[PDB]
């Protein structure tokens, strides 16, 4: 029996400590906590509602336009304003492309030391690790010759004696388990992973002005200036460089994260049965496509105790049930007010007394969902998409598990989803779906152009009297996302967001249920616990944010 | 042969400064960490985690005691102790501080620590200070924007590694090569300024023309910065006013994160 | 099936053909395989001679009514023709042959545009533009020495798109591309308006990134985008930029007929 | 006899007919003529000396830079000005990574179909033809997917019955070797030099100002402000941006062209045995690297009858010997007057009277160094080096021969140097050691701004009266390249430029003797005179250039 902290959990967005209990080698008690506040909500209050986006994008710059797009959102959600369909092809082009980087750089650079051991690369033969991807992928950069270069590079690294960020990782782990070629195969896919990253934030800056941190929205729509003939704005040959970024993505996407993730699951089939963080699944519809705030391209819904067959769908931003349901507590955070709170009655008033394993313990709040714990991100938005009987999602994922099939002689089901890899295979199959969107998106801008329809923004208006309130949600990179305004004689009277990682990261709640966080770890083996490698992996697999869950 | 060690250290960042790594391209974040610098710490990317990387942090605190890099981004919260942000559980300030002692050179990378940034706005929640506040013995090489272009501090390591110094400073220890000017001492909209072309509204027929945006609360000429030359992501023609957006200052304390998005700036 | 394209170099120097393998949106692979179908151009061709000219009455005839019609360089018209032959005839001959059935005619360049270096000083070889020998027809104008390609590209890819050309001024140059004075969206400008010149490269002025009017910046009295749209797609490469003097190249009197250090008149 | 034309020659610069009497299958006599003239050395008379670098560099467009660069240095010459250190190192940047486009684009994109057999490469196992290269490259992306995918991009063109560029080309010609695979192998290498050549432009273009025809020559120096610390001007940021370009090269050149010029010899080695244009061959020294317009870092020299062991070493570009036997006739050009001319006292008066074969049939001169026929370009250029005892320059071309004696049991003589594919290798040669000044050049300037000196430019004054001469010598990409300047009364009162292609490509001179390459077609096995793809596998070698040829 003993008690570990892991602090700091690196290979996330921002600040996080884990506490286990461990009894007889398996996790018996987890806690999550977010270490470190800046009361990003009390920042933006008594502002003009305009100007709150971009005072909320720095939640996060991981996340970055995710938090921009929201607000912007729930302004327009308190106004009663419409957004110009050309702005929502902007928008959504811009969000598609942010998560095309966002995925990839969370399985390659921030997941994939959990999986892959580095030191074992350089044991490897590259003829044969390339010998093992025929038939399996048709990646160009999968040769012998290419991974003897990347072998090289690790070689030269490791003859400097400077490791820097690769030393002293859980090399020869017993948890470790991929062949010495297959750690060389992953090594060569992270930088490579680097270049596509880079091509998906090319499209971003193209439309958002720069990123990190975009700067195209407002409150009414875009402040991209359509004019095909138009010098200095968004013209046709811009519109055709962005096309050209969009274009490169799609073959790393498929021939190598994709193939990546069933490749993962096949050496490492236990993790289909540990992780389970939740019964209950959230996600809301997104990419609106209409001149009305819907026709969203992918679906939404809520999962009740794993049963897709009985889930409720969600259509639109504006479904009271979903409204209704958001509640936040602070009785197991730092904050002075506990009872469960409808965010856009919410406070946020700081109370830090220090850690206690059945008092305070974290700056996240706890979300529930008509009083329920809820799981939200990849995994919850793949089941929903599945529950709704979505071809694509399906089509997509089937791709995954042919590939587990054909290298295990074993298939997948969906009660295997439910855990540490599935959340995994829901991100992949995420990105994969994304490129699509960005193809659609684009199209329907240049078309909706060609029919004279360069509108970008109506500009609001804000009555100087009266209370308004808004919401706005978002499908974001780690699950859906929502951002509550009150507006009370024309200013900020109060601003809550309520953020994905919270969800999954908020600690123990008014009634002491655990979060998904907390309750993925319970059982997990832990065969060292000074070097817990296992129990990062499972936490890993939400793609903690803590900017985003504490802001 | 050896690589210049980097300490990098977070503390009420959004992590926006890391990320704009991801966008370089001279050198690209792969090329930095393995050609140009060891990067001896850096939460974000790190295999080790716990105390495997507190023990990473000390140990090349020590190897490399007179000469390495240390990096912050985020502020520094003061408030009841320190306690707005906990590490390995002790206050963010103590670590920034201990790190300190044994930098060859220190930088604030982005707005926060530079100068306290959106952290420190508003009625600073958590008395969010930047880097040099709370190293008052220390010269602080600053390096803002939310967050700068990545070269605006890539150029400034390789200044120091390859030359052997700091790139020149201004009175705000910001490098002359990327801050020396104000925006719209350099910005390609200035004809239209000068002329009375004004966008009144995003989407009117002047902003589709491409006019200038002081009237929509361009801060652009309360701005030191390059964003309108070096602008972004290396693409050519990527900056916030290229695409049709008003500068917010994001750059310059008192100006981002305090003045509204269309509120008039004031022209020297 | 894609739109065919036939690419025929009077008194050319190959830039304005170069410039393609400079473009990003789309490079020349995507443009050649995906964008268009290139029925004719002889600095790529595999076919010469016989076979290549062979090519080219095929497509005429195949495409009638269809291709876009693409000239680079001046058309000579002293002594008959005779300073351009191609298998054995003028090229003006050719141009005008293939002008008859084209679907629309771009003059890339300078040179095609307004007769360029080529028609300069005496004019040994009585240079002219295409729309010059094409008096019946609407030639599109994409002036520069040479262009970005893209101001190229993004014209092509809009009569591909939308159905007909950009949307054009009075000299027929698209507007997107050619429809402001560079002077009129300079980064400089604050420099100009403050009296901050460079008097010589390399002096204190200069090295910090001044206005170069008093160095023959033609900016003034020459339209493009080349402060904007800028060259080669890695951002930041123009040449006033990189610290020359814009010497006017797009525009007709002002490029080969000014000095480099000769002052522009400013509006 | 039978009397063939091939008008146009395609796959070079600008406008060329080719005509050979072909006796019993062999060509016994021929005739280059290029066909089109601009005078643009008179274009640029009667101006100021500092303009005629900006008018005289649309000379060419393929070999942008080179003329500029003469130019100014022929101004330079005149008035007696040392240009500043710094603006040498730009200013070989600019021209060893311009060089570096064009060679690659000539192998591929201009010679490599009149070698390749493209609906042969249809036919190939992808498979079979990467493991052709298994220890013969050790390129990244010479996979069987990738082969695959260039072989489908093949496939869909043909497909489509829209050739285009590829439209009725040698397929099956006699003269056709290559095996299907090997073909394929080609087809991809031809697309993956287009990435190359490309990022060769960006360092011109950062340097240039753009490129095509670069914008920051002066006489006097270069227009680049050097300040490492300066906003908006060449600072290090904008020097580390120009490295990332120069550091992409090196790869494509080395494990692609490189192999490729080896392999292509390997499988046409007949063509060692013929082509042979001259006995005579000159090249200039090129990459001043001191304060006074000299030390340069490539070496230059003059080769009579073939003998390298009594060469005579040119090692400044005020040699009075290379100036003093430079002349040009125009017996039999389109030009009035006909005796040798010294090029201060050349002259360029047309006089068309159309095409005799006795008589006059072209628009290019005839030039001579004291009264002989000399081939100039990359053979010449490696020749020279050769007879220097350049230790890089027979290392190189060492690397060539053992991949063709791995793949043929063969080694190479130089003798056989002298031929059609001894001038492909020596553009090779030039290409791969151009990698190496760029690195030289680049360091230089980083290390001589570290000790302070940031001139670059000396202001010029031009007498306004008296008569004086200047002559500026470049090694182009096809040779050696004059540009010869006499201003009186501060104006250019004549300008004369003798191009490389004028060399090669000259029609008999004064004497009716033979210039390079009417004189490298006698010989030639012609399979086919309706398709004389022998004589234009020969014409290629020479990269021709006749815009450069005729001014
Ligand atoms: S400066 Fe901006 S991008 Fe950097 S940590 Fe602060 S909020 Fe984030
Ligand atoms: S106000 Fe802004 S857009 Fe207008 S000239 Fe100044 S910096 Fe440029
Ligand atoms: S416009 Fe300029 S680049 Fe184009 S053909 Fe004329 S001289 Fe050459
Ligand atoms: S003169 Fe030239 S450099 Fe100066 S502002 Fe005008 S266009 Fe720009
Ligand atoms: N994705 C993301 Fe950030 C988190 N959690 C948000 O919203
Ligand atoms: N290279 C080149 Fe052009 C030719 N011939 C020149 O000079
Ligand atoms: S908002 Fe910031 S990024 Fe530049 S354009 Fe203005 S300083
Ligand atoms: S010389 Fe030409 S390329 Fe542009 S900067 Fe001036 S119009
Ligand atoms: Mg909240
Ligand atoms: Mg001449
Ligand atoms: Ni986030
Ligand atoms: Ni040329």
């Amino acid at each position: 029996s003993q008690r570990i902290t892991i602090d700091p959990v690196t290979r996330i967005q921002g600040h996080l400590r884990i506490d286990c209990e461990i009894e007889n080698g398996v996790v018996s008690k987890a806690w999550a906590s977010g270490t470190m506040w800046r009361g990003m909500e009390e920042i933006v209050k008594n502002r003009d509602p305009r100007d709150a986006w971009m005072i909320v994008q720095r939640i996060c710059g991981v996340c970055t336009t995710t938090h921009a797009l929201s607000s912007v959102r729930a302004a327009e959600s308190a106004l009663n304003i419409d957004v110009p369909v050309n702005a929502q092809y902007i928008r959504n082009i811009i969000l598609a492309a942010h998560t095309t980087h966002d995925h990839i750089v969370h399985f390659y650079q921030l997941s994939a030391l959990d999986w892959v051991d580095i030191t074992s690369a350089l044991q490897a033969d590259p003829t044969k690790a390339s010998e093992m991807l025929k038939g399996v992928s048709t990646w160009h950069l999968n040769s012998p010759e290419e991974f003897t270069k990347v072998q090289n590079k690790i070689k030269d690294l490791v003859a400097s004696g400077q490791l820097g960020i690769f030393a002293n990782g859980y090399w020869g782990h017993p948890a470790m388990k991929l062949p010495p070629e297959v750690n060389l195969i992953a090594v060569a896919h992270y930088l490579q992973a680097l270049e596509c990253q880079r091509d998906a934030n090319r499209v971003v800056a193209l439309l958002g002005g720069k990123t990190p941190h975009i700067q195209n929205l407002a409150v009414g729509g875009v402040a991209n200036p359509i004019n095909l003939d138009g010098l200095g704005v968004l013209n046709l040959e811009r519109l055709m460089y962005i096309k050209s970024f969009i274009d490169k993505l799609s073959d790393f996407v498929e021939q190598v994260y994709k193939v990546d993730t069933a490749v993962i699951a096949a050496f490492y089939p236990e993790w289909l049965t540990r992780g389970k963080g939740a019964v209950n699944y959230l996600s809301v519809p997104e990419f609106p496509t209409d001149s009305k705030n819907g026709s969203f391209l992918f679906p939404g819904g809520y999962i009740e105790n794993a049963d897709l067959s009985s889930y409720r769908p969600i259509t639109s931003h504006s479904d009271e049930y979903l409204i209704k349901g958001i509640q936040e507590s602070a009785k197991h955070s730092w904050y002075k007010d506990e009872a469960p709170q409808a965010p856009w009655e919410g406070t946020t008033i700081p109370a830090y007394d220090g850690w206690s394993d059945d008092g305070k313990y974290s700056w996240v709040k706890s979300p529930t969902f008509y009083g329920k714990t809820v799981e939200v991100g990849p995994l919850a938005n793949m089941l929903v998409k599945l529950a709704a009987g979505r071809e694509s999602t399906q089509n997509k994922l089937n791709e995954i598990v042919a590939i587990y099939q054909k290298l295990t002689g074993n298939t997948l089901e969906v009660a295997q989803l439910h855990s540490t890899l599935g959340r995994i295979i829901g991100r992949t199959v995420h990105c994969c779906e994304l490129q699509d969107i960005l193809q659609n998106q684009y199209s329907a801008l240049i078309t909706n152009i060609g029919k004279g329809d360069h509108t970008t923004f109506v500009k609001p208006n804000i009555p100087a009297t009266g209370e308004f309130k808004g919401v706005g949600f978002l499908e974001a990179p780690r699950g859906m996302l929502s951002h509550w305004m009150v507006i009370k004689d024309g200013i900020i009277s109060n601003y809550q967001a309520v953020v994905p990682s919270t969800w999954n990261s908020g600690p123990r709640n008014f009634n002491d249920d655990v979060g998904p966080y907390e309750q993925s770890l319970v059982g997990t083996p832990v065969a060292d616990p000074n070097k817990p490698l296992e129990v990062v992996r499972t936490i890993h697999s939400f793609d903690p944010c803590m900017a985003c869950a504490v802001h | 042969p050896q690589r210049p060690p980097v300490i990098w250290i977070g503390a009420q960042e959004c992590t926006g400064c890391t990320e704009s790594l991801l966008r370089a391209t001279h050198p690209t974040v792969e090329n930095l960490v393995l050609e140009t610098i060891s990067l001896e710490y850096h939460e974000v990317l790190s295999a080790a985690f716990g105390h495997q990387v507190e023990e990473n942090k000390h140990n090349a605190l020590e190897k490399y005691k007179g000469q390495y890099v240390l990096v912050v981004d985020g502020s520094i919260p003061l408030k009841d102790n320190g306690i707005y942000c906990m590490v390995a559980g002790e206050p963010i300030v103590d670590h920034i501080r201990k790190a300190a002692e044994g930098a060859a050179a220190i930088i604030a990378i982005g707005s926060c620590s530079a100068w306290g940034g959106v952290a420190a706005a508003g009625v600073n929640p958590t008395g969010a200070v930047s880097l040099q506040e709370v190293l008052p013995g220390k010269t602080v090489i600053n390096i803002p924007g939310c967050p700068p272009n990545p070269h605006n501090f890539l150029a400034t390591v390789a200044h120091i590694i390859t030359y052997g110094k700091p790139p020149k400073l201004d009175d705000k220890n910001r490098p002359t090569f990327a801050y020396g000017r104000l925006i719209h001492e350099h910005c390609e909209r200035r004809p239209h300024f000068d002329a009375g072309r004004f966008a009144k509204e995003f989407g009117d027929e002047g902003h589709r023309e491409g006019w200038c945006l002081y009237h929509l609360g361009c801060k652009g000429p309360e701005t030191y910065g390059n964003c309108s030359t070096l602008q972004f992501c290396d693409v050519g023609g990527v900056w916030p006013v290229a695409i049709g957006h008003p500068c917010y200052g994001c750059n310059e304390e008192g100006i981002g994160f305090h003045k509204g998005i269309h509120q008039l700036a004031n022209v020297e």
